[PDB]
C-alpha cells in the first residue's frame, strides 16, 4: 500500500508530481506558523520607518507559504499532525512562529512517531526527508522571500 | 464600495466579535471575516475601496490593548492612495486630510512628528500612530495602528 511517493520533498505549490494518489502536502512547521514569522519581521520594518504596502505583504505572505517545502504523506497520518486543522490554534500558531527550528522539530517527530507499523507508510523514506526540513535554515528563507518582495 | 474610514477608527482596539463592529462591517457589505483555521486570514482586503483591514492573534505578546473580548483583535488599517492598478480611496480621511496634499500640508495637519526618513513620515496623534508614505513626492498611503510594543521601542508613541 506504500505510495511510490509517500515521504517526497516538493514546493507545496506543486501539484504535478503527486496528482493521482491522496497524499498530503504536509507544513511543518505550519503554514500559518511561517506566514506569522514572515509577518512578525514585517511589522518591525514597518515600525522602523519601512514602507511596505500590504499588497506587498501579501504577496511575500503568499510565497513564504506556497513556496515552501512540504513532505508527501498520507492523509491518516497528517490528521494526527500536531498542526492538523482545529489543532492550529493562535496560541500554538505562536509559539511556533517564535522559534521555527523547533517547531519543524516537534512537528516532524510526532508525524513520524504515527507513522511506525503502518505498512503504508513511509518511516523511512519520512524521517531522511525530515531531517533536511529540521535543518534548512527557515530564518533565511523568510529574509529571501522578503528583500525579493519589496524590492521594487 | 462606500465605507468611511473615520468610522473605522473607533472600532480599532476591539475584537473580531465585537457586535457593532461586526453591524458595521455587513452593513458595508463585507462579511469575510478573519480565521487561522485554512491559513492566516488576518486581513479583511477591500482592493478597489483601496483599503486593507489588519487583526492580530496575539494581541497580549504585542503590547496591543484589547477592548472587546475575542480571538483577533483590530489593530490598524491601510488607506491607500495611489497605485497603477485600480484601487485607491476617494472618501473621507481623518483630521482634516486630502490625497492632495503634501508632505508639508500633511505635516502641519497631525503637528506631532515623531520620526521622518526620506520616504514615511511617522506622526502621534489621539492615542493613533500615523504612518504617511511618499511614493516619489506623491502622497501614497497612510496606515493607522494602535499602538504596539514595537512602536513604543522604536520610540514613536508611548
Amino acid at each position: 500500500k506504500k505510495h511510490k511517493d509517500c515521504g517526497k520533498k516538493v514546493p507545496y505549490n506543486d501539484k504535478k508530481s503527486l496528482k493521482g494518489s491522496g497524499l498530503e502536502k504536509d507544513h511543518t512547521p505550519s503554514g500559518a506558523a511561517l506566514e506569522l514569522a514572515a509577518q512578525n519581521k514585517i511589522d518591525e520594518l514597518i515600525a522602523n520607518g519601512a514602507r511596505i504596502t500590504e499588497k506587498q505583504q501579501k504577496a511575500i505572505l503568499n510565497s513564504v507559504r506556497n513556496n515552501a517545502p512540504t513532505i508527501a504523506i498520507p492523509p491518516d497520518i497528517a490528521a494526527l499532525g500536531d498542526t492538523w486543522r482545529a489543532k492550529n490554534k493562535p496560541h500554538v500558531i505562536e509559539k511556533d512562529a517564535a522559534n521555527l527550528k523547533d517547531a519543524v522539530a516537534r512537528n516532524t517527530k510526532t508525524i513520524s512517531e504515527a507513522m511506525k507499523n503502518k505498512d503504508h507508510g513511509c518511516k523511512e523514506a519520512y524521517d531522511k526527508a525530515a531531517e533536511e526540513l529540521r535543518n534548512m535554515d527557515w530564518e533565511k528563507y523568510i529574509d529571501e522571500a522578503i528583500q525579493v518582495g519589496t524590492k521594487a | 464600495g462606500t465605507m468611511n474610514a473615520i468610522d473605522l477608527i473607533d472600532f480599532l482596539g476591539h475584537s473580531s466579535i465585537y457586535q457593532p463592529f461586526d453591524e458595521f462591517l455587513t452593513k458595508n457589505g463585507v462579511k469575510k471575516r478573519p480565521a487561522v483555521g485554512k491559513s492566516l486570514d488576518t486581513t479583511i482586503s477591500l482592493e478597489k475601496e483601496g483599503l486593507t483591514l489588519r487583526f492580530t492573534i496575539k494581541a497580549e505578546s504585542e503590547g496591543v490593548a484589547q477592548k472587546s473580548d475575542g480571538a483577533f483583535v483590530f489593530r490598524g488599517f491601510e488607506i491607500l492612495l495611489l497605485d497603477e492598478d485600480g484601487g485607491v480611496y476617494t472618501g473621507p480621511l481623518p483630521h482634516n486630510l486630502k490625497a492632495s496634499d503634501s508632505r508639508a500640508e500633511i505635516e502641519g495637519k497631525l503637528k506631532n512628528l515623531k520620526r521622518r526618513m526620506p520616504e514615511t513620515d511617522a506622526y502621534y496623534l489621539d492615542g493613533l500612530v500615523y504612518i504617511a508614505a511618499f511614493d516619489e513626492d506623491r502622497f501614497q498611503y497612510l496606515q493607522l495602528s494602535v499602538p504596539t510594543n514595537l512602536f513604543r521601542k522604536n520610540n514613536i508613541c508611548p
